[PDB]
């Protein structure tokens, strides 16, 4: 059962935030809440549609 | 109208390499603030807001052309002396005085982390309110969360600290501009 | 078909409502001798029907008063003493919102008895007058929550070219209609407020932005204010008592 | 479409969607909040009751 | 599309209520810079 | 449903099933046991006496 592994080994580097000034892409960081995904929607709330 | 103004004829692509037409852009942006010395750290809440001093978070700059702000706010954080730290949240009633009691003994949200692997710590901060909106600075909710950060032992050290809009974040009303200095200091 | 014995075994299912609150656990028997008729006939003039949604919109009078030459102007700009002592700007009058109405008006102070919470949406008029030969300007605009965040804030955004990117209107006294409309959305963290106590939020503002002028020295000119309620959305039922705030306790 | 969007593990692309602009003044325009809108993607399970809300 | 005279030869046939009472003799004219919303969703128990 | 799970890679997926609701008190309920039920999937196997059982 205990088959063998072949795979490949494979290079990395150890670059722990990439790109923070950067407006786009990702946020990386753990929210301190219950559900790894917290959201609300801005959009509803708002004094005009624009 | 009698205007002489006849449209623009220019490329977009030949002269810098991106263009943006949004503050929110520039928000998620991450940027320092000041420097915590000592065991009894304080970071701003998601109130944010009314920094003394000169130096400031480009969000913290932004933030005075509007009056109410809605979502979570994210944190990195960098450690002087390297080792282990620990981040929970807390509250105004949520503090005991047993002395003997400590941050851990609430059984909130947690997290460790070793920094000697991992220098730079990343949080983000959740939105906790009653209220569909805040206005900015607002004290009608004294029991709102605020972080806490503690190295076990409570020995003392400083933090390099920079924050950003969560992506959940927003602004509005917009009430009209603050005085601010643009140049550099003249004289000594 | 049963005697029915004093008090034992009534039914037990029974409910039903007396007036547009109070249940009531068990019916009234409408037995009596005679039923009687409204006898009078109307034989009147007609006049309009009245609302409660209807009589809350009524426009109210909200201020009166002269105004002239030697008041001050707004200032373009701040110095020190003045900027860091969070300095605000003069003006002819301010008024708070919704106070000067609900508490204001004893007419809508008695239209709100026994009703716990409520929304509103404000509109206003200006109406000056004076000769034709004068000269002026005036700015009616609406600074924000305001009080409810830190002094600094309310105090750095006075100055001319941040009081005309507020919302509001202008009066040039060229225009034949001389009045004005301005128009104000509810605003707050709180979805509701008990209309009597000190729920004070927006407080409008009237401000020269043009001293007035005309051919001997000291002329004046006379203007009024009104307001009136829109949108409105009252609810729930209570005392009639001023509330309390969080950290105190009843 | 956060799911997807690290699923795919490229920053660029972050969820398509084209917004519907108004008051264009010189060929620039002002994009609706309701349009900008994305989805949330756990409110689904929540009205649903998707068993992982009850942990089993 | 004619200079406003300041009131002189203003219209005479101009009547509009404001509230449920009281009728008025002159329009107001709705000019503003930003015409803004309700803001808050309701987000509570119903009541009658 | 776990190899799945794991192989996709994502947190939030953690396996679909869509509960039994009951007792509903006010647009609010208890889901049955009974259908919260998720696989097991060695199960399967031993019943079904695959090869890597004996480790060949």
């Amino acid at each position: 059962s205990k088959d063998r592994d072949l795979s490949k080994v494979s290079p990395y580097e150890n670059i722990p935030a990439k790109g923070f000034t950067h407006g786009v892409g990702f946020d990386y960081g753990v929210p301190l809440s219950l559900f790894p995904d917290n959201a609300i929607d801005p959009t509803i709330a708002n004094p005009e549609s624009i | 109208g009698m205007d002489y103004a006849k449209s623009d004829s220019s490329s977009l692509v030949t002269t810098m390499g991106e263009q943006f037409r949004s503050l929110r852009m520039l928000t998620r942006r991450s940027s320092p603030t000041d420097v915590l010395t000592g065991t009894s750290v304080t970071l701003p809440g998601i109130t944010i807001g009314t920094d003394s001093s000169l130096r400031q978070s480009v969000l913290n700059i932004i933030s005075y052309m509007y009056r109410f702000t809605k979502g979570s706010i994210s944190y990195k954080i960098i450690p002087k002396i390297k080792g282990d730290l620990y981040i929970t949240t807390s509250s105004a009633d949520n503090i005991e005085l047993n002395s003997n009691a400590y941050s851990f003994d609430v059984n909130r949200a947690l997290h460790y982390q070793n920094t000697a692997l991992n220098p730079v710590v990343q949080v983000s901060l959740p939105y906790y309110c009653p209220s569909e909106n805040l206005v900015i600075d607002s004290t009608s909710f004294p029991n709102l969360s605020n972080l806490v950060l503690t190295n076990l032992e409570r020995s003392s050290n400083t933090y390099t600290v920079l924050v950003s809009a969560g992506d959940d974040h927003t602004f509005s009303q917009l009430a009209g501009c603050p005085a601010f200095t643009i140049g550099p200091s003249r004289s000594a | 078909s049963v005697t029915n014995t004093g008090g034992l075994m009534p039914s037990a299912t029974i409910s039903n409502s007396e007036g547009a609150t109070m249940l009531l656990n068990d019916i009234p028997d409408p037995t009596q001798n005679v039923f009687l008729s409204r006898n009078v006939t109307d034989n009147l003039f007609e006049v309009q029907d009245q609302n409660l949604i209807e009589s809350l919109s009524r426009e109210v009078l909200l201020g009166t008063g002269t105004w002239q030459s030697g008041q001050a102007e707004i200032s373009t700009t701040l110095t020190e003493q003045q900027l860091i002592t969070n300095y605000e700007q003069p003006s002819i009058r301010q008024i708070s919102l919704p106070d000067d109405i609900v508490k204001g008006s004893s007419f809508i102070a008695s239209k709100l008895a026994n009703i716990a919470y409520m929304r509103c949406d404000y509109e206003l008029y200006l109406r000056v007058q004076g000769s034709p030969f004068l000269q002026g300007l005036l700015l009616l605009w609406n600074k924000m929550n305001a009080d409810q965040t830190s002094k600094i804030r309310s105090s750095i955004t006075e100055h001319l070219r941040s009081i005309t990117s507020f919302p509001g209107v202008t009066l040039n006294m060229q225009s034949d209609s001389r009045s004005v409309k301005l128009v104000i959305p509810y605003t707050s963290e709180f979805q509701v407020f008990n209309p009597r106590n000190e729920n004070k939020l927006n407080s409008v503002r009237l401000s020269i932005l043009s001293a007035l002028r005309g051919p001997s020295t000291s002329e004046k000119a006379t203007y009024s204010i009104m307001g009136r309620m829109t949108n409105i959305k009252l609810y729930g039922h209570a005392p009639s008592i001023v509330s309390l705030s969080y950290p105190q306790t009843e | 479409d956060d799911a997807t969007a690290s699923q795919r593990g490229i920053v660029t692309q972050v969820a398509d969607t084209v917004s519907s602009i108004s008051n264009v003044v010189d060929g620039l325009g002002v994009p609706l909040l309701s349009s900008i809108s994305k989805p949330i993607g756990w409110v689904s399970n929540v009205v649903s009751n998707v068993a992982s809300i009850f942990g089993f």
